[PDB]
């Protein structure tokens, strides 16, 4: 015992109270894409902190690319000045990191189809396009990627405890499916 | 005259920082053949990671689809 996850990145969402016409968003926006094939919503990045976010023309946007809360805070806070810069009354509010993203290695190997054999009624393993492991921790709801090199991924928490407690709760049901 | 499953691709966007277009990032860079982020294992496997379980996730990123 002794590993704890490290945070590598965090996702919040925040609301401008505004609409948007994505298509001067983006023209008026010195770094923004907006890509008709993929969705209905522009793309805005900055490299301070160097992060990326997606606003939608209901005001409602989502900044990812932070590693901890007042990361994430000032990130935000760019994109909403972004629209406000260009002319447009978007605002800064309904802040939330509701995806926090982690990582560790266990220091040893696990067995991919172990942990699918005991887990099949919670974890996913496809040796036809993902040669990792995925395992939906019931409580709290999160995803964890587990390879046999033993990194370890923690993604879709919402609070530090919870990824904290998604590995603690996984820990253990990789060492008894280990692989060395 | 329309599509089936409105949304974007985000399985990248609660892995780490990516343009909704696909394109995962990491905050900090690497100019080694092999340190801190993912190796091309995730990358690539994010674009198709929808289907497994990401897929709640995905659309948990960007409800783009009350406009």
């Amino acid at each position: 015992s002794g590993i704890v996850p490290t945070l590598q990145n965090i996702v919040a969402t925040v609301t401008l109270g505004c609409r948007l016409d994505l298509k001067t968003v983006a023209l008026h926006a010195r770094n923004a894409e907006y890509n008709p094939k993929r969705f209905a919503a522009v793309i805005m990045r900055i490299r301070e902190p160097k992060t990326t976010a997606l606003i939608f023309a209901s005001g409602k946007m989502v900044v990812t690319g932070a590693k901890s809360e007042d990361d994430s805070k000032l990130a935000s806070r760019k994109y909403a000045r972004i629209i406000q810069k260009i002319g447009f009354a978007a605002k800064f509010t309904d802040f939330k990191i509701q995806n926090i993203v982690g990582s560790c290695d266990v220091k040893f190997p696990i067995r991919l189809e172990g942990l699918a054999f005991s887990h099949g009624t919670f974890s996913s393993y496809e040796p036809e396009l993902f040669p990792g492991l995925i395992y939906r921790m019931v409580k709290p709801k999160i995803v964890l990627l587990i390879f046999v090199s033993g990194k370890i991924v923690l993604t879709g928490a919402k609070q530090r405890e919870e990824i904290y407690q998604a590995f603690e709760a996984i820990y253990p049901v990789l060492s008894e499916f280990r692989k060395m | 005259e329309g599509s089936i499953g409105n949304g974007l691709d985000l399985t990248g966007i609660l892995f780490g920082n990516i343009d909704s277009e696909g394109r995962l990032l990491q905050d900090d860079d690497g100019e080694g053949r092999g340190g801190t982020g993912f190796d091309a294992e995730l990358r690539e496997n994010i674009g198709s990671l929808s289907k497994l379980g990401l897929d709640s996730m995905l659309l948990e990123v960007i409800d783009l689809k009350e406009a």
